[PDB]
């Protein structure tokens, strides 16, 4: 719909053209180019909230979303009409598909998440550190369509795991893993983060060892 | 110390010529004759 | 038939053997009741847990590297190639009834073990429990710490979950190859092949059930024998001279509180083995050498090691056709610190001149440079650890990762100097804070002077007083002097009744008069013993 | 003592793996090395499928 493209243009003019130049270009050393990134890229970068941003820093972090689903389709179709690239997967309603993306396998998703990317984040999808200030974020507060469009067009410092690098079966399979690894409870106690031994150490000292020394000073006297 | 085998930018390489891969003398313990049958 | 049979079996035991001499020598042995003298017992009392869980973990764990598809119950690992160590560790986690709990309380007992060893080393360091008579006890305890650290590292690497498989790749195979002359040789002797050499995990299982815990049990046996026969040390106090141990005897009191403290250490380990996840190897993967985490951090008692890898600033050497890599340095460095941690009592026996048989402890404020060298070592450990979770610190506490490893890389050079300055002068000011509680009294609320306007703090003296506003100033004796009249007998008589309802007043009078007379009898007997020592 | 240790001491520089030059040791040899001459060593990904291709 052309009125939807116009709505995307009206939201485009009054949020970003200080850093995208209003011809969908890149304002040099203030905000990069934007054509070719596409509706999938704009869905992940505004549906998470990140790109209607406020400073150019180590990496632009997560935030509350600056537009809603009635307007992300407008903004992403506007950037795809000006440019053109990956598109967000949509179900039989025309809306953004978020539940039909969980694939039928998890163990293949476990091995593929673990090989291809869990170097950067974590095993269950907690965050991980990156080089100069930038960091991987947690995958717990991640809409499955945002996970698919996160790996589909890689925003900041992550490789864009393309439609041909990972097949959509594999990408549905990875988002089946992470929406049932950051959602399944920690089997057998409190989950001290997701990454193991450093929270287990710090919760050995102040929970276990401080209680042990407190028992040891209640039992023995002092002199 | 810095390792000795680094840091030499010549003209940045010819593009690698298409891999005309040689056949395999790992399989070669076998000679394909006319065939095997009864007759 | 309950006391008569006890007498009959006791006369039978005294008939067969002749034990009662060398039993009365045992259950009249006195251990002092200072609280810190229980700390090393935690390192004992969790270690027995490490057997009582660990034996249970031996008869379900199958070490191998034969690559099996899972085909079990855990759904995110099905049809995936895994070593059979990881497969039967998954079977300990999910098949057997109460299996995840026993392996978790086993890992938490390992953490309380290798942490209480460090707490107890802090005790016997800063209290000075390592000079002349007990320096071999320090040496075998230090070796026991080394074996604890290496054996726990063999422990959580024993399933090859890849969070610890990359720990074997970093520590046990990058540093082992990175040793100059005989490095590759001891690597290929330790593994029998490449890094996933098929006889690594069973060799760690062999070293980790018996071969290192046999040496650990032998050193704990000889260690508690050195603590037992050679008498325990004590802080100096009222009736505490150099050649006696005051405290409670073994049989009525110390056995009860020692067994109860074993039970409460087991209670803390059980509560935190149930309520807190540890090493979730199903969330982790099977070790495949092409996939990592982001954390990739070891267990905390060894986080000072590869944190020292994370902070040593990439200094490699290249001799004539060879290579010394970075990993030589920490292979020197772990060989450095241990050679300072084993051989410390001989070091300060050379430096100070302590050629005397010391049995009384020294309070850690009374020895400021040794407490300050110790706090250098404590804060250097805390730095090398707190820049080994470098990754997840820079993750959560939003810092540049390069910035926090530079913070560590400068911190290991300047923060021991800062903490040496603060520790030395803080020990001296803790001395001066309880060397003015003798020249003055103990501080309380303020009275004004009557005819003029003054404000005196109304000090309460500890020793004999003179005829005027100052007492006879006592001498120091290595004791913790009380700095609150609170901790003296002041206002310490609440209602004895209940938490809700009072007891009748004659019962309150009887209880507080009897408890006051018993405390008076305690200090009277201890004071007359102190006068019997000198008089 | 050498009967204890002699079962452990392997030579890392015994030529084990077949290579295009001949038999090289294991540290100078990944699986990226050619076995006889220029052979097609495909840079294949690992689609993490349980077993089939
Ligand atoms: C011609 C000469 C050359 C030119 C010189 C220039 C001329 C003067 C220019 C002025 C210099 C610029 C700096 C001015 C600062 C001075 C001001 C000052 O200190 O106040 C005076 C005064 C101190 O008195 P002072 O004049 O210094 O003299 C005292 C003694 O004479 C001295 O006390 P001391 O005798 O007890 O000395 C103690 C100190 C000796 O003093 C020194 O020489 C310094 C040594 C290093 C210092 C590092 C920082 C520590 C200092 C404390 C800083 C805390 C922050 O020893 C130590 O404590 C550190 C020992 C170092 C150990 C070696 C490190 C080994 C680490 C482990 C190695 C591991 C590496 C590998 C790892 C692998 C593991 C296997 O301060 C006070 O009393 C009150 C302080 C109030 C603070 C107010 C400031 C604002 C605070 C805001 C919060
Ligand atoms: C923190 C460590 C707390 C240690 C408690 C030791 C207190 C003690 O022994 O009193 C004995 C005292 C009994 O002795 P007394 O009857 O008063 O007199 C007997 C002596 O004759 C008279 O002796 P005294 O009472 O005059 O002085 C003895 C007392 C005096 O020590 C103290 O003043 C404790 C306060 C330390 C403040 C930390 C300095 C931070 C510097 C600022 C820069 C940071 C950036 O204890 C010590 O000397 C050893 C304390 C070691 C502190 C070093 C750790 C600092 C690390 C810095 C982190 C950054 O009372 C107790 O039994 C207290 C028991 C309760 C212990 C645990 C309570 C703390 C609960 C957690 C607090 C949350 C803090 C968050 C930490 C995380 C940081 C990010
Ligand atoms: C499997 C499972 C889930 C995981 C393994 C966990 C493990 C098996 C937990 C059980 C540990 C163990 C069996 C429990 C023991 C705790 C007991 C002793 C409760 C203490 C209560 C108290 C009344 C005991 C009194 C002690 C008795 C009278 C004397 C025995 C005694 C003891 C117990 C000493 O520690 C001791 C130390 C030094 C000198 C002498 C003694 C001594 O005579
Ligand atoms: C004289 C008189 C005054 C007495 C007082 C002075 C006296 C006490 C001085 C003490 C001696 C002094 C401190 C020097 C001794 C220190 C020396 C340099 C020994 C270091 C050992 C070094 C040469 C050999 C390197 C071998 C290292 C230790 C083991 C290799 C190694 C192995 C084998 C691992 O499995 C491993 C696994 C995970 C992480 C790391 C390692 C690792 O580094
Ligand atoms: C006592 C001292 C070590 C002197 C020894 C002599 C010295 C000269 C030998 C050379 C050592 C020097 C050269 C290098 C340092 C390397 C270091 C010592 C490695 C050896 C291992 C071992 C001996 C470490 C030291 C002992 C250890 C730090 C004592 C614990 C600290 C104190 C005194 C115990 C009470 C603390 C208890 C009440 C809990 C309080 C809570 C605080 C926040 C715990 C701090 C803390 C710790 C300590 C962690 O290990 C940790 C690990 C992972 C996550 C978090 C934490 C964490 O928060
Ligand atoms: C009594 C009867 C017996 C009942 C059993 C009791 C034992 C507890 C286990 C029972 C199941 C509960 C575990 C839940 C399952 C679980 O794992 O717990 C998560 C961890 O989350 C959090 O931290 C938030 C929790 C905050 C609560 C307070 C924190 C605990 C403190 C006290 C721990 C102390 C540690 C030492 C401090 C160090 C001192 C420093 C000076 C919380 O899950 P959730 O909040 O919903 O979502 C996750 C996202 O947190 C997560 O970022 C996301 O990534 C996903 O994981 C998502 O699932
Ligand atoms: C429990 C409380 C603990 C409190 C500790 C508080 C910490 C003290 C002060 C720390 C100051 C940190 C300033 C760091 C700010 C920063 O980011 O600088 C970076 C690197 O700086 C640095 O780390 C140097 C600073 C080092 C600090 C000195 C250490 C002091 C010791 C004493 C503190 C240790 C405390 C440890 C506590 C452990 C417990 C002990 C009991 C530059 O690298 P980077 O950002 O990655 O690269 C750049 C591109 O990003 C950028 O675009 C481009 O423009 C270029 O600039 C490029 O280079
Ligand atoms: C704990 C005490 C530590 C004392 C260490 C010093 C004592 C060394 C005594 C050993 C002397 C040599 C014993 C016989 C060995 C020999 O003949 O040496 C041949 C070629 O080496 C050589 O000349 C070089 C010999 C120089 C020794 C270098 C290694 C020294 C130390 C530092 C290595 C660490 C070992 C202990 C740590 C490991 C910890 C384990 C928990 C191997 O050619 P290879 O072709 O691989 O033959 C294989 C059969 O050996 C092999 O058993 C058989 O398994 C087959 O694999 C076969 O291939
Ligand atoms: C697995 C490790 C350890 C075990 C089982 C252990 C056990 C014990 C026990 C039960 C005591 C008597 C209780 C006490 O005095 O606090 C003690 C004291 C002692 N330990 Fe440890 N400890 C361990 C770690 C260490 C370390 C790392 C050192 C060095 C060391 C050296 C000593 C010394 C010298 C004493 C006598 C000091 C004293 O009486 O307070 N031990 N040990
Ligand atoms: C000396 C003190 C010991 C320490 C510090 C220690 C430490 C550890 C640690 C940290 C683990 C990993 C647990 C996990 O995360 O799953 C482990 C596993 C294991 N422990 Fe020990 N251990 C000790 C003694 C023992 C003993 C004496 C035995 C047996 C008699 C034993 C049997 C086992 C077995 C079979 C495993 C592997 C099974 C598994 O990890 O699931 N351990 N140990």
């Amino acid at each position: 719909q052309s009125a939807l493209l116009r709505t995307g243009k009206q939201l485009f003019e009054t949020s970003c053209v200080s850093c995208h130049g209003a011809n969908l270009q890149g304002v040099p050393d203030r905000g990069p180019s934007l054509i070719g990134t596409g509706e999938a890229a704009v869905y992940f970068q505004v549906s998470t909230g990140r790109m209607p941003a406020m400073r150019g820093e180590a990496q632009a972090p997560s935030k509350p979303p600056h537009f809603d689903e009635s307007q992300i389709d407008a903004l992403g179709a506007y950037v795809q009409a000006n440019g053109g690239g990956p598109t967000v997967p949509r179900d039989d309603h025309g809306a953004v598909a978020q539940e039909s993306l969980i694939g039928g396998d998890v163990a293949r998703g476990g091995d593929l998440f673990r090989l291809n990317c869990a170097s950067c984040h974590n095993f269950t999808g907690k965050g991980g550190a990156l080089s100069s200030g930038k960091y991987a974020p947690d995958l717990g507060d991640a809409n499955p369509a945002q996970i698919y469009t996160a790996m589909l067009t890689g925003p900041q410092n992550m490789p864009k795991f393309s439609d041909r690098q990972l097949t959509p079966d594999e990408k549905r399979d990875i988002v089946a893993y992470v929406r049932e690894s950051a959602e399944t409870p920690s089997y057998g106690g409190y989950g001290l983060g997701g990454f193991g031994p450093a929270p287990e150490g710090m919760a050995m000292w102040i929970i276990g060892m401080v209680a042990a020394i407190g028992v040891a000073m209640w039992i023995g006297s002092r002199a | 110390c810095s390792p000795p085998g680094e840091t030499a930018s010549s003209e940045p390489g010819t593009t690698p010529a298409i891999w005309t891969g040689s056949p395999s003398p790992a399989a070669p313990s076998g000679e394909d004759h006319g065939g095997g049958h009864g007759a | 038939d309950f006391a008569k049979l006890a007498a009959a079996q006791g006369d039978a035991i005294d008939s067969r053997y002749h034990p009662s001499a060398a039993v009365r020598r045992q259950l009249n042995k006195v251990f002092p009741t200072h609280w810190s003298f229980l700390l090393g017992e935690i390192a004992l009392y969790s270690f027995i847990i490490l057997l009582l869980t660990g034996v249970w973990l031996t008869l379900f764990f199958d070490p191998s590297m034969a690559h099996v598809t899972y085909d079990g119950v855990y759904q995110p690992l099905r049809g995936v190639q895994m070593s059979r160590a990881y497969e039967t560790a998954l079977d300990i986690s999910f098949e057997v009834r109460g299996g995840l709990f026993v392996r978790q309380v086993h890992h938490w007992a390992a953490l309380m073990f290798a942490a209480s060893i460090m707490v107890h080393l802090a005790r016997i360091f800063f209290t000075g429990a390592f000079r002349r008579p007990r320096e071999a006890n320090w040496v075998i305890g230090s070796l026991l710490l080394i074996l604890a650290m290496f054996e726990g590292f063999f422990g959580y690497s024993l399933p090859d979950d890849l969070l610890s498989g990359t720990g074997i790749r970093a520590a046990l195979s990058g540093i082992t190859m990175g040793i100059p002359v005989i490095g590759t040789w001891m690597h290929w002797a330790l593994f029998g092949g490449d890094f996933p050499g098929e006889i690594l995990i069973p060799r760690l299982y062999a070293l980790h059930i018996l071969l290192i815990p046999g040496i650990i049990l032998a050193l704990i046996g000889a260690h508690l024998a050195l603590v037992w026969f050679q008498k325990h040390t004590q802080f100096p106090g009222p009736g505490r001279t150099e050649t006696n141990v005051v405290g409670v005897r073994v049989m009525p009191v110390f056995a009860v509180k020692s067994g109860a403290f074993f039970a409460m250490i087991t209670g803390v380990l059980g509560l935190m083995g149930g309520l807190l996840t540890i090493n979730p190897i199903w969330n982790l993967g099977p070790y495949k050498p092409s996939q990592v985490s982001a954390g990739s951090q070891p267990d905390f008692y060894m986080m000072w090691t590869d944190g020292l890898i994370r902070l040593w600033p990439a200094w490699e050497f290249y001799p004539f056709g060879h290579t010394i890599p970075q990993g030589v340095w920490v292979a020197v460095g772990m060989g450095l610190v241990f050679a300072l941690l084993i051989a410390y009592p001989f070091i300060e026996k050379k430096v100070t001149g302590d050629d005397a048989h010391h049995n009384l402890l020294q309070r850690p404020r009374d020895v400021p440079v040794r407490t300050a060298i110790g706090s250098m070592a404590i804060a250097l450990y805390l730095l090398l650890t707190f820049a080994c979770m470098n990754d997840i610190i820079a993750l959560k506490f939003h810092i540049s990762l390069n910035a926090t490893t530079w913070i560590g890389r400068i911190g290991m050079v300047v923060l021991p100097a800062i903490v040496y300055f603060v520790a030395y002068r803080w020990a001296i000011s803790l001395q001066r804070s309880d060397r003015e509680v003798l020249e003055h009294g103990v501080e309380t609320g303020i009275i004004k002077r009557l005819p003029h306007g003054a404000y005196v703090e109304l000090h309460q003296p500890l020793g004999p007083v003179d005829e005027h506003g100052h007492p006879i100033p006592l001498e120091y004796a290595g004791a913790p002097l009380p700095k609150r009249m609170n901790k003296l007998g002041s206002g310490g008589a609440p209602g004895t009744g209940s938490f809700l309802f009072p007891d009748p007043a004659v019962e309150h009078e009887a209880l507080t008069e009897a408890a006051h007379a018993s405390e008076h009898k305690s200090l009277t007997a201890l004071k007359e013993h102190q006068d019997r020592i000198h008089g | 003592l050498v009967a204890f240790i002699g079962g452990l001491i392997k030579n890392p520089w015994k030529p084990v793996v077949p290579t295009a030059e001949g038999k090289k040791a294991v540290l100078w040899t990944s699986g990226w090395t050619p076995r006889f001459k220029g052979e097609t060593i495909y840079l294949a990904r690992a689609t993490g499928r349980p077993g089939e291709s």
